[PDB]
């Protein structure tokens, strides 16, 4: 069947992209398309999950949960998997998602605090969900820490933990000793995956490095459809997967075409490695900090560069976008005072 | 002459609430009760001149001088447990646990409704922190929708609002409506571990009409934060208010944006466990409000 | 100093997507930003190289010597580089871009046909010029044939040679064993080099494997404008070459500021990860061919993507855009009779 | 009769030469001059009925029996040295080297203003596949530039070649000018290593005017492939001629496009060396035209 099986998060991820404003038009076209060319799993919600929709993180267009229900009644063959954050959405979000065709629930916790998701896999398992659990923002950590994470997450219900570079400040064998940890310690409880952002160019190479580390699951998002420079583009994923003997069931040239003709149609414009990414890459900035930080230069007339250099230096994790508003108010007392 | 207090419970939420009711002008603390007998909270009140037990809420509602105020801070079951029994043997009845068996209370808010009331429940941090600025815009102009975001340290928050994570949002969430006057409430928390501990913070949300006034909204918060400061004296605005018009990130409402802090008093907790302390300054204040209202 | 050479090739791998045109006055930006943020190798010439204007690879908007020679004034720190290919370039050229102030000669032939620019070595090295060799379409042969061809290089005066995926085709290990190979067969003979194109989206990691293999010069682009889905972008190399420890001598900051600021206005849209660009990465194709099959696609009315398959399939090296025409034209009878 | 020629050399092109000339219907092979006693071209001819030698081209000049034609296919070196002698002993030369010390000939193009030359010379490969299109285009239209890439199976490409990679541009520009007529030449070679070999192409761009008569332009095309094949049978147009207007890429100039592919006859040398092939198919053209207007 595959030896890695491949979430596409184009309707996810790649809605902070999309600042939210997806329309039904578009997930039914590109779910049919997705699953018509093998993707096995289409995550579909807010950027940050259940519950997102927002001042913080920005509204929905598309009540998600709408949104959700026209995939399941979409796709043929993929199933939809859906995302929450402990502290953002609920169990009664879950079980609405879970109501309304969601398949795979995906957990996510800032990679420090999977604590806070027990309750949530037990439930979600009881729903009778398949489990993932996000630990986010996990270049933050060293392995050893990240791996006793997972186990708690493992004991909880989890059935497979990511190894989740939010920021994409992750290279190569940081994502491969972050992996291998989580692979030593759970063992045959669960499996590990793997989700990295492009935001200093090495999406599609973390993968191959989590993939040779044991990494079971991969995420990434047709024409990197997702926030900050991008997730791995999955077409590149295929393709490179295709040349060193990692089977995934995805048709290169489908998904190709699906990622060419139906995805990047939906797309306000290209993901960029551009120096807000480059930026945040370096930083180790959430990388859906990215377009709010834009909206926050523009309010308050500071560069969105300054805004992000500094959430990196305020340490700020996933969720935080409201202090971006704080920072662009410290730099504007700043040039006024002179200090 | 001091109402006599007794407080249930000895953690460190207790702990901290004994500290703060010494110093009060109203209130005299007695009893500490607690179950464990080897409790570093109950070996603390006894060395302050307060009467110690470990047998229970039983005891201390077998005392011949009644407390004429009850704070607990034990569990929701407990507490649950214990409530129709200060009900019926007269004793109002402050409550720090999530057992909301009673009315829910925030000082500049619905305070003053709610004196005369038996039992009262002190909500949230979040709702403590962040429910007085709702207030402060809606009782200007109709806000259809707030919504808050508090940020509050790792290490600060306990295995309690860990293990009910979607309890904290739900209930302030409802606050939020009920007690801040929004049609609609949203809440989020955000645990962050950096190291040294963040002081909590808070940012609040709020729906307006895109005509409203905001010199006059602006104001109100301003007001609403003083009062907050008379209690906790480390409540501090961050910023002026902020607003903002309809745009595709607000769904097209026009908001008003405010950003506070919260430090505690470091009386047991720590500065960082603004989201703790905030809960026994508010609870104190609550005491003092009473006994000067119905005690005195 | 540094462990590794950085040269950018926006101005000559990049002339493939600007369509080879640039203004003397985008050349003078870019190589005046580029040296101030330290980059210290700078290659301008037509994409094909010296003589590569033409109806075959398209006509230069500004001969490329005269941009040389303004990249030579402007730069003064950096050095410039320039490519020329046997069968394509003479060594008259060669000898007036010398004139002109380019002082780094790269020679470029197909990875099996290194024989043919002995005499372009030895005449580059007689002229004072720094030599780098480029065995281009390296994923077509062994590790091992491509060390014999890097030898004959290296005895010919040949300081430097680089494996070349010139399709974006390679994936990390097939990087890594071809620069491996490199460094063992030349020892202390040459240094090697990697340039590599980001069709398959493995351009920063493949130059990263090229120098944990011993590669101590890498080429990239800022922006990574190139040809194809583009060179790996030089703004992401400093960046993580910068958390891996190795020394380039450039400031992240400061190019990142150059590849938005100055080198991007300077394109005339971002390098793309398309359709177009991944087929050729997966099916090998010399990526210089992307905007010239693009071209006879809408001229010919069948689709790129077909066009570049069969480009994969005839086995066509650099400089045979032609064949694309021909390609063309046969998907179009295809199509022209159901 | 038959004019009695002679081959100077015994490599491939002399060998593969061989066999054009023994089924020549005005020339009759009938010497190979070789150096190396051992040489594979030197039994081959010997097996076929000629007279062979090892002295080198001293030896040719000192038989009582003169040829009337002499084919060179040595090197720029040998044949340099040699053309005097030629000269002398009134042997006429056609020179297959780099030598180029009488003019340079394309059959259909300029060959009937060289018949009375004591030396021709048989330019390059590319040149005699490529130049019959270029001056096809020239006789109806002005061409200020005209663009030749020649592709060519890596193994076809032997020492020659490729130590003189420069020189096959520069002469073959330089031939595309002068005899083909476009007032600019560039010529481009790609030696493509495919396994198996791929048959020689070469593809040939002439810049015309915007107002061109192009039907008058592909019937003079047709006309010289036509013409070209009666001396080589594998030479083919593989599209009709292509025509397209002033763009970006063609730097403002309209041109015509041709596409051809040149198929070895499969004698000495294997069907993809039509690079080789060419030379000796063309050179046999010339020696037949000079054998019938000058000589019978
Ligand atoms: O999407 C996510 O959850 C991330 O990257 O942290
Ligand atoms: O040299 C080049 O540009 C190549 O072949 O990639
Ligand atoms: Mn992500
Ligand atoms: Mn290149
Ligand atoms: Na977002």
């Amino acid at each position: 069947m595959w030896d890695v099986r491949i979430t596409d998060t184009s309707l996810r991820d790649g809605s902070h992209h999309k600042r939210h404003q997806f329309t039904k038009d578009e997930v039914g076209a590109i779910v049919a398309a997705l699953d018509a060319a093998g993707v096995p799993v289409i995550e579909v919600t807010h950027g940050d999950g259940l519950g997102g929709s927002s001042f913080n993180y920005g509204f929905s267009k598309t009540p998600e949960q709408e949104l959700i229900k026209l995939a399941a009644a979409t796709a043929k063959e993929a199933r939809i998997a859906f995302l929450m954050l402990p502290g953002v959405g609920t169990k009664d979000d879950i079980k609405e998602a879970r109501d309304n065709g969601g398949s795979i629930c995906r957990i996510a916790t800032h990679c420090t605090e999977a604590d806070v998701s027990i309750q949530h896999f037990g439930l979600a398992r009881e729903l009778g969900l398949e489990t993932v659990g996000f630990l986010m923002m996990a270049h933050t950590i060293a392995p050893e820490k990240l791996a006793a994470q997972a186990r708690i997450m493992a004991d909880a219900g989890c059935q497979c933990v990511y190894v989740v570079d939010s920021a994409g400040a992750l290279v190569l064998d940081g994502v491969a000793d972050r992996v291998s940890a989580l692979v030593a310690e759970l063992g045959e409880d669960a499996q590990v995956g793997f989700h990295g952002h492009e935001n200093l160019g090495l999406g599609v190479a973390n993968s191959v490095a989590a993939v040779r580390a044991g990494a079971k699951q991969i995420d990434g998002s047709c024409r990197r459809f997702g926030a900050g420079a991008g997730n791995a583009p999955v077409e590149a994923l295929i393709g490179v997967f295709d040349k060193i003997g990692v089977k995934t069931g995805i048709d290169f040239f489908d998904i190709a075409d699906a990622a060419e003709d139906v995805v990047r149609p939906a797309m306000p414009a290209e993901c960029l490695l551009d120096r807000n990414a480059l930026i945040m890459g370096y930083s180790g900035v959430y990388s859906s900090f990215l377009k709010h930080a834009v909206r926050q230069a523009e309010r308050y007339g500071v560069p969105a560069s300054a805004l992000l250099h500094r959430a990196g230096q305020r340490k700020l994790i996933g969720g935080q976008e409201d202090q971006l508003i704080d920072i662009a108010l410290e730099i504007k007392r700043e040039l006024d005072s002179g200090a | 002459s001091k109402a006599k207090v007794a407080i249930v419970g000895s953690g460190n939420i207790s702990t901290d609430l004994l500290y703060k009711l010494l110093r009060s002008e109203w209130l005299e603390p007695r009893w500490m009760v607690g179950i464990d007998p080897e409790s570093d909270g109950l070996a603390r009140a006894a060395k302050l001149g307060l009467e110690t037990t470990h047998e229970g809420v039983d005891w201390l509602l077998a005392q011949p001088d009644k407390p004429d105020l009850v704070f607990e801070a034990t569990s929701a079951y407990v507490h649950r447990d214990a409530a129709p029994k200060y009900a019926e043997a007269g004793i109002r009845a402050i409550d720090l646990t999530p057992a909301a068996v009673g009315p829910a209370v925030i000082p500049p808010a619905n305070l003053r409704e709610h004196l005369d009331a038996p039992n009262v429940n002190m909500i949230t941090c979040g709702g403590q922190a962040t429910i007085p600025i709702v207030y402060a815009v809606s009782r200007i102009v109709e806000v259809p929708y707030a919504e808050i975001v508090a940020s509050v340290a790792s290490v600060s928050a306990g295995p309690g609002t860990r293990a009910n994570i979607d309890e904290f949002t739900k209930t302030t969430a409802r606050g939020v409506q009920t007690i801040g006057g929004a049609a609609r409430g949203k809440a989020i928390i955000i645990l962050n571990p950096a190291d040294p501990p963040m002081i909590m913070r808070d940012t609040i949300f709020c729906a307006i009409p895109t005509d409203a006034d905001r010199e006059a909204i602006a104001a109100s918060i301003h007001d609403v934060v003083k009062e907050v400061q008379t209690y906790v004296p480390g409540y501090r605005l961050l910023n002026e208010p902020q607003f903002d018009e309809p745009s595709i990130n607000s769904g097209g409402q026009a908001l008003v944006t405010t950003f506070v802090e919260v430090e505690g008093a470091g009386d047991y907790l720590p500065p960082y466990a603004g989201n703790l302390d905030i809960m026994t300054a508010a609870a104190t204040k609550v005491g003092e409000e009473i006994a000067k209202e119905t005690l005195v």
